[PDB]
């Protein structure tokens, strides 16, 4: 039974800091590429970033630049994300999702993209 | 097969013997062919104020098969109620320090 | 004895235990856990300090007041009284009187006949403990070709009214041969 | 890492008849043209063995009990099966045995392993080049406290189509893990083939651990069309493996001019076979024979002892403040209790424990008729005088045991409480 | 940052009918990059179709998808009452950006 | 293996796991040399038919 737990929500004073973190039940957290999806209040889904199995390659979307940092802790079974600022983007619901594309899948010559299988509970970011 | 015991169990390292080491720590087979060598180590092993590194299995719910090894630290049940891995009444670690 | 005495001089408490061994009912026993009996079954038993392998049969043998336990004329244990139940229970072997195998040469064939000596046919499966025996042995235990003789019960050959010369001496007026297809005839 | 391959349900176990296969060499001795009789754990001939497969699309590799020994077998051209795991709990609370085979080496590790629900070995193939194979171990979640590690050359494995049968008898006697094996070709048969094949010793591992259950490991080729986490994507060839159980039996073994096992006769299998055991010859002539009866094997053990639940009113005779003098030694009757020596051993360490007529081990199994404990205090150099047949001051003038003494002598140090300053 | 376009934005059909969905990409796609999602309001999105014409685990056979190049289609065989939600399409590559679609909605009638 | 007698040349095959050789009487009749791989057959010293 796979469950990803969101945390670090609530309305804070706008700007300069806020904490998000996503946990994962079981011992299959490591070695699975993970992405963060932010749900606009009325404008659909959007992207935050992506981190690989070891974090050597990282990439970010064009919507935000220079404010987000993504890291994974293998022992604590929790992935950590930080926003260095809080812009006018408010009431955005942030999900953490796990994609089964493991290191071996992109290691093989095959060029394949799977789907974001399991999602988190969600949180409120203002 | 190297191990440290105290003196009164040295007689227990023999084919067909009964005691703390023969029954719950190290059992010799009936048809054992080999040698047992035991010597004093009070200058080496003994420590001032007490030495607690060496451990012996005190309680276990069976008599050992010859030449096997078990390091399980599950809580012994001296009572009918399950200990559930919690120390308490009738629940102790099987291992104990010599001192 | 003195506090600083040598190890030889230091006092060593000595307790000696003296046991008589199974000449009377035992008031003291070890921490083995008692289990229910299974009558007429090939089991390992530990009755009142005697260990053995066999079946256990009930009996009504009377005994003297001092010793409920008894010994036979060959000093074998003729009967040992069960501790929990006062009924007299005696050891009977899993192996009854030795079976006789009756066969032609292995060069000719591999079919065999079995003679259970001095045992009534209806009692043969119980005597050989057929349920315990292997299924191939069990087919030998029960068959349509069952003949009751004074020697015992013969299974594995068909009896014929016609009279022929003896080839294999079964005994008690019975003999076997290999004849036509080809089979063991009695 | 772990992948929960899930069998919606276990298919009902399929029973196939073993065809007199699986007899191993008892010892490393060259014997030629000699019939040798041995009694060892053996697979009964014509036993009901398992027919478990690998892919139907279920991945069924369930755990099976290891009662005495397991006769394993495998029939695939591709080496789908690789190794086995042996243990009693398989959840990292006890010590488990790991056997795993990769292309370069074979690794045997005895460690505390947290095995996954459905362990397997992952084989990953580079696209357009099957030659590039990378392997990821998906058997153990973690390892801790490894005692025995063994690395060596790979067991013969396939790299004119032929199917190669591999048979592996596992036995655990006296803390030794004995493995016997022999690989033979398979041609025009779907099940376990007929004939005779003798398994030769390969290793003798002193693992010294308790084994109660075992599970088969499968190497599954990875398909990238469907995701790895799902059961789909781990497709492999159709391989069926056999599992038998060893029960103690007495088998005559026939050697040949060159010294290899060719034929065997199990006494239990046939009355005719029992005749062969008595004659000590495979050939039997025409007639009637009387045979020794050992076809019956014990199936259960029953224990009967009288109702006494009372711990012994020892009176703390061992812990008594004052003991008897040796000139007037006190004898105490013991009656109507259940003697347990385990508490006494925990309470104090005994320096001398010599029993005559009754062995010190299995003494707790035996019932004792009448007990008269005689207690006294002596010095150390006189302790050997207590033993029967030896003389001294105590033996001649103070306390004598008879030559036919049946009992025990228990002596322990008492300088802490029986020695007074001054 | 690929310009995805979903048409039509709002669909109104009775339960039990057939609904077609479009998701057009502004650049070329190797036909193995898109995914299809269903999101009920107030809950996280759920995977339906990964890749092209491949069904995810737990997804019933009623849902279907197809398409190649720049034109891609989701077709439902029968509209269940629980299947009425908003749908999104994305496209991702190892170095490629991940862009979800504007979104489409199916509604009771 | 300590014994008296005659060491003779032998052509008997030896399996690698096996080191010693015993006859049908189970007593030792063949052995392998420790240094070199040659097989030596043990022969009673007196036939005793004398
Ligand atoms: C090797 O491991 C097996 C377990 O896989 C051990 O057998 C088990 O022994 C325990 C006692 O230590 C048994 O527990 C007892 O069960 C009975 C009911 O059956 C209960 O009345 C007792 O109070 C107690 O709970 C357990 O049942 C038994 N399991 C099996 C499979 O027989 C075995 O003793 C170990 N062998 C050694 C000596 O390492
Ligand atoms: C098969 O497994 C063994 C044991 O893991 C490998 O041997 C070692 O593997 C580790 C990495 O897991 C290396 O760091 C060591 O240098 C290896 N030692 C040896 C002796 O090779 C072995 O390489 C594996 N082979 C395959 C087919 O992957
Ligand atoms: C499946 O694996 C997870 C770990 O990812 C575990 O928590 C869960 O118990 C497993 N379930 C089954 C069906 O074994
Ligand atoms: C022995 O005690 C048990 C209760 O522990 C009782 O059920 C049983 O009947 C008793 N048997 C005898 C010998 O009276
Ligand atoms: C039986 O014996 C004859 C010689 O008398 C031999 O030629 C034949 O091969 C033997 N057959 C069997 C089945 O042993
Ligand atoms: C047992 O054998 C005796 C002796 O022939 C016979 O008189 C008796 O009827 C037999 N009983 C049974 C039940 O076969
Ligand atoms: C053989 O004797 C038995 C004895 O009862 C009889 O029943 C049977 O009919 C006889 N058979 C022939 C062919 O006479
Ligand atoms: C083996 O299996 C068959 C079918 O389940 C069963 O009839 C038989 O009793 C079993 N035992 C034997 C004879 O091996
Ligand atoms: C496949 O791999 C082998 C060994 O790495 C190589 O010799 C061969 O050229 C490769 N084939 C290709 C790349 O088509
Ligand atoms: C591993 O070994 C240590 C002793 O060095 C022991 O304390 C510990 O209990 C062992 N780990 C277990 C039981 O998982
Ligand atoms: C013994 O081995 C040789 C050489 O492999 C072979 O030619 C001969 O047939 C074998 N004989 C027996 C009795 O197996
Ligand atoms: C003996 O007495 C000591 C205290 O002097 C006590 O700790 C020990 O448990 C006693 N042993 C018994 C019950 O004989
Ligand atoms: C042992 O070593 C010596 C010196 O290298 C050599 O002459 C002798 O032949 C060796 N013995 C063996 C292995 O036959």
């Amino acid at each position: 039974q796979v469950q990803l737990v969101e945390s670090g929500g609530g309305v804070v004073q706008p700007g300069r800091s806020l904490r998000l973190s996503c946990a994962a039940s079981g011992l299959t957290f490591s070695s699975y590429v993970m992405h963060w999806v932010r749900q606009a209040p009325g404008k659909g889904l959007d992207w935050v970033g992506v981190i690989w199995y070891d974090g050597s390659k990282k990439y970010y979307a064009d919507s935000v630049k220079g404010r987000f940092t993504i890291s994974r802790d293998n022992s604590k079974n929790t992935l950590y994300l930080q926003m260095n600022s809080l812009r006018a983007e408010d009431t955005a619901v942030y999900y953490c999702a796990r994609d089964p594309r493991d290191y071996y899948d992109f290691w093989s010559g095959y060029d394949y993209y799977y789907g974001l299988d399991v999602w988190g509970q969600g949180t409120t970011v203002t | 097969d190297s191990f440290v015991i105290r003196g009164d169990e040295v007689r227990q390292i023999a084919p067909g013997q009964t005691g703390k080491i023969a029954d719950y720590n190290y059992k010799l087979p009936d048809d054992f062919t080999g040698c047992v060598i035991a010597w004093n180590s009070n200058n080496l092993d003994s420590k001032v104020g007490g030495n607690y590194n060496y451990l012996y299995r005190l309680f276990r719910k069976s008599n050992l098969k010859p030449f096997e090894r078990d390091i399980s630290t599950e809580i012994y049940q001296a009572g009918s109620t399950p200990c559930n891995g919690v120390e308490g009444f009738n629940c102790y670690f099987p291992l104990q320090s010599y001192g | 004895f003195q506090p600083t005495n040598g190890v030889g001089y230091q006092p060593y408490r000595v307790v000696v235990l003296s046991f008589e061994l199974l000449h009377a009912p035992a008031t003291v026993c070890g921490p083995k856990k008692s289990t229910n009996l299974v009558k007429n079954k090939c089991v390992n038993f530990n009755f009142n300090g005697l260990t053995g392998t066999g079946v256990l049969t009930e009996s009504n043998k009377k005994f003297l007041p001092f010793q409920q336990f008894g010994r036979d004329i060959a000093d074998t244990t003729d009967a040992v009284r069960d501790p929990q139940t006062l009924e007299i229970l005696d050891i009977t072997p899993c192996s009854f009187g030795g079976v006789s195998v009756i066969t032609p040469g292995t060069n000719t064939s591999n079919q065999v006949a079995v003679l259970y000596q001095d045992v009534n046919c209806t009692e043969v499966p119980v005597a050989i403990h057929a349920d315990q025996l292997t299924p191939t042995w069990r087919v030998y235990s029960t068959g349509s070709n069952v003949f009751q003789t004074r020697a015992g019960c013969l299974i594995g050959a068909e009896h014929v009214n016609n009279s022929y010369e003896c080839d294999i001496p079964i005994g008690a007026g019975i003999c076997a041969s290999y004849q036509t297809s080809q089979s063991i005839i009695a | 890492q772990c992948v929960n391959l899930t069998t919606r349900t276990q298919l009902p176990p399929a029973y196939t008849n073993s065809f007199t296969r699986g007899v191993y060499y008892p010892d490393k001795v060259f014997r030629s043209s000699v019939l040798h009789s041995t009694q060892d754990l053996f697979l009964p001939f014509f036993s009901n063995v398992t027919w478990f497969h690998a892919i139907h699309k279920r991945f069924d590799n369930p755990v099976l009990p290891f009662n005495d020994g397991v006769y394993f077998a495998s029939t695939e051209k591709s080496n789908i099966i690789r190794g086995w795991i042996f243990g009693t709990t398989l959840d990292s609370k006890t010590q488990s045995l790991l056997i795993v085979n990769n292309a370069t080496n074979v690794v045997i590790k005895v460690c505390e392993f947290q095995f996954c629900n459905d362990p397997f070995l992952g084989v990953y193939y580079h696209k357009n080049n099957k030659s590039w194979m990378e392997s990821e171990f998906r058997v153990y979640s973690s390892a801790n406290n490894c005692t025995f590690e063994y690395v060596s050359q790979p067991f013969l494995m396939d790299l004119g189509n032929f199917k190669n049968l591999r048979e592996f008898v596992f036995k655990n006697i006296d803390g030794y893990f004995k493995i016997y094996s022999k690989h033979t070709p398979i041609n025009l048969v779907r099940d376990l083939p007929q004939g005779f094949s003798a398994l030769e010793p390969l290793v003798d591992l002193p693992i010294g651990i308790n084994i109660t259950r075992f599970q088969t490991l499968l190497a599954l080729h990875r398909s990238y069309l469907t995701p790895g986490d799902s059961s789909s994507g781990w497709t492999a060839g159709a391989a069926a493996y056999y599992v038998g159980y060893l029960q103690p039996r007495t088998f005559l073994l026939k050697y040949n001019e060159n010294g290899t096992i060719t034929d065997a006769v199990d006494c239990a299998l046939d009355p005719l076979s029992e005749t062969k055991c008595t004659l000590k010859s495979f050939t039997v002539e025409k007639g009637i024979y009387q045979t020794s009866n050992f076809r019956v094997q014990p199936t259960e053990s029953i224990v009967r002892f009288p109702n006494i639940t009372n711990l012994c009113p020892f009176g703390e005779v061992f812990n008594a403040t004052r003991f008897a003098s040796v000139y007037a030694w006190n004898r105490k009757r013991i009656s109507n209790c259940v003697a347990d020596y385990s508490v006494l051993y925990n309470s104090a360490s005994f320096s001398t424990f010599k029993c005559y007529g009754v062995s010190p081990t299995k003494l707790n199994d035996l019932c004792f008729t009448n007990v008269y404990a005689d207690s006294f205090v002596i010095r150390g150099d006189e302790v050997r005088q207590i033993a029967p047949g030896q003389t001294g001051k105590i033996a001649d003038y103070n306390y004598k045991l008879p030559d036919d003494f049946t009992g025990c002598v228990i002596a322990w140090n008492s300088n802490n409480l029986d020695s007074k300053v001054g | 940052e690929i310009v995805l376009t979903q048409s039509p934005g709002i669909l109104s059909l009775s339960p039990g009918e057939r609904a077609t969905l479009s998701c057009r990409a502004s650049q070329s796609v190797s036909s193995s990059y898109l995914a299809w999602y269903q999101q009920k309001p107030g809950q996280a999105p759920r995977l339906l179709i990964y890749g092209a014409s491949s069904r995810a685990t737990g997804i019933p056979d009623r849902f279907s998808g197809s398409g190649s190049g720049t034109d891609f289609t989701l077709t439902i065989s029968r509209l269940e009452p629980e299947d009425f939600a908003v749908y999104y399409c994305q496209q991702y590559g190892s170095s490629g950006a991940l862009t979800f679609g504007g979104g489409t909605k199916v509604e009771i009638k």
